[PDB]
């Protein structure tokens, strides 16, 4: 019934102020709960960062008190974090979550990646992935897409619109230079391809970016 | 700040079987009303933390009876008496009794499962990513288990480790397999200098590696 | 401290 729901930038330069929204529907804020931030950093560690109960008053953990501040707007149903002087040491996935320690209620929002670089903002470069000849007769081929140079994460890869959804493996994205490669693979069986049209679909937001790539046989 | 201990660090299992973790708190996490403020959060790869257990023992609504919460004081269990696919994710306890709430390093749950050879297949460099200058020559290596997989780069012969990128998917929930991929990045001129490109996996599934290629002798 | 005493009182 009730959804959380981060938004805000993705990237944000060092030393700039970091501002990020949970929007709230199903539930009143003014009602009940605590509402909080949390974040999660690569490793998996979690570390509460601070909440604004439904009455108004805030806590803070004592290792952030310094540059952090949560705010609300009643009239929204929105709550907000505002993180000063952030550094590379701050990126990190940013929760929002509803709860209170003794009661039954319990949501989180889907979370929201902050990369903190200097880096700028850069589309990928999408490369089918076609097999060089391999066999025509056999029960399954795999293609594949090739999604090269791109910054920030994340990007969205499905295939034909998300009507393949079994057969496929998007990997996740590894760093060289302050460049991202990620890679997807589909398995489908000999009979559909090359006779039916396979297409990876690559949405990069950041970027506002969105490209379509026919994987198209080479063989001979 | 009261630290959490989560032990065992992974934990590798089969269906069926049962599971517990241990939360060791610093301080005793019985507050001054006689409540123990002591939650059980599980995150699914890919998805946000999800709460099973809170006030030690007491089951979140939708959580199945398979779960159960126990302890006092300092030392947490949680039990998941028949381990399903589902359970797959990573188990974390959390402390609401002292400011500030904090977490424990966290418990990875393995599905163990029978061994499975992975699938090879090998890509030459798109024309497109020739025509800028750029090779990269992918390998692919699919449902395969257990995890632990050593792939090798031949360029006419010669063994190549500069230039490699490797990724591993998370477990499949469906068939509890996982994959990776190897990825080749050359200049274009470095590719056109060499004829064989080979993708050598080895694997508990196999005495000998299975080997992929391609010569630039082909559209 | 804790969530209860302060989402109570």
């Amino acid at each position: 019934g009730v959804q959380l729901q981060e938004s805000g930038p993705g990237l944000v330069k060092p030393s700039q102020s970091l501002s990020l929204t949970c929007t709230v529907t199903g539930y009143s804020i003014t009602s009940d709960y605590a509402w909080n931030w949390i974040r999660q950093f690569p490793g998996n560690k979690l570390e509460w960062m601070g909440y604004i109960t439904y009455s108004g008053s805030t806590g803070y953990n004592p290792s952030l008190k310094s540059r952090i501040s949560i705010t609300r707007d009643t009239s929204k149903n929105q709550f907000f974090l505002q993180l000063n002087s952030v550094t590379t040491e701050d990126t990190a996935t940013y929760y929002c979550a509803s709860y209170d320690d003794y009661t039954w209620f319990t949501y989180w929002g889907q979370g929201t990646l902050v990369t903190v670089s200097a880096a700028k903002t850069t589309p990928p470069s999408v490369f089918p992935l076609a097999p060089g000849s391999a066999a025509q007769t056999n029960s399954m081929v795999t293609l594949g897409c090739l999604v090269k140079g791109y910054f920030p994460e994340p990007v969205t890869v499905t295939w034909n619109s998300g009507s393949l959804s079994s057969g496929v493996h998007t990997f996740p994205a590894v760093l060289q230079s302050d460049l991202y490669t990620l890679s997807s693979s589909v398995t489908v069986p000999s009979s559909p391809r090359p006779s039916e049209t396979v297409t990876c679909n690559v949405a990069h937001p950041a970027s506002s970016t969105k490209v379509d790539k026919k994987i198209v046989p080479r063989d001979c | 700040d009261v630290q959490m201990t989560q032990t065992p660090l992974t934990l590798s299992v089969t269906i069926g079987q049962p599971a517990s973790i241990s939360c060791e708190s610093s301080q005793s996490l019985l507050y001054s009303n006689g409540k123990t403020y002591l939650n059980w959060l599980l995150q699914r790869p890919g998805q946000s933390p999800k709460r099973l257990i809170y006030l030690v023992s007491k089951l979140d609504s939708g959580v199945p009876d398979r779960f159960t919460g126990s302890g006092s004081g300092t030392d947490f269990t949680l039990r998941i008496s028949r381990v399903e696919a589902e359970d797959l994710g990573v188990y974390y306890c959390v402390q609401g009794t002292h400011f500030p709430r904090t977490f424990g390093g966290g418990t990875k749950l393995e599905i163990k499962r029978a061994d499975a050879a992975p699938t090879v297949s090998i890509f030459p460099p798109s024309s497109e990513q020739l025509t800028s200058g750029g090779a990269s020559v992918v390998c692919f290596l699919n449902n395969f288990y257990p995890k632990d997989i050593n792939v090798k780069w031949k360029i006419d012969g010669s063994e190549r480790q500069n230039g490699v990128l490797n990724s591993w998917t998370d477990q499949d929930s469906k068939d509890s397999t996982y994959s990776m991929s190897s990825t080749l990045t050359l200049t274009k001129d470095e590719y056109e200098r060499h004829n064989s490109y080979t993708c050598e996996a080895t694997h508990k599934t196999s005495t000998s590696p299975i080997v992929k290629s391609f010569n630039r002798n082909e559209c | 401290k804790p969530l209860e005493e302060v989402l109570n009182l």
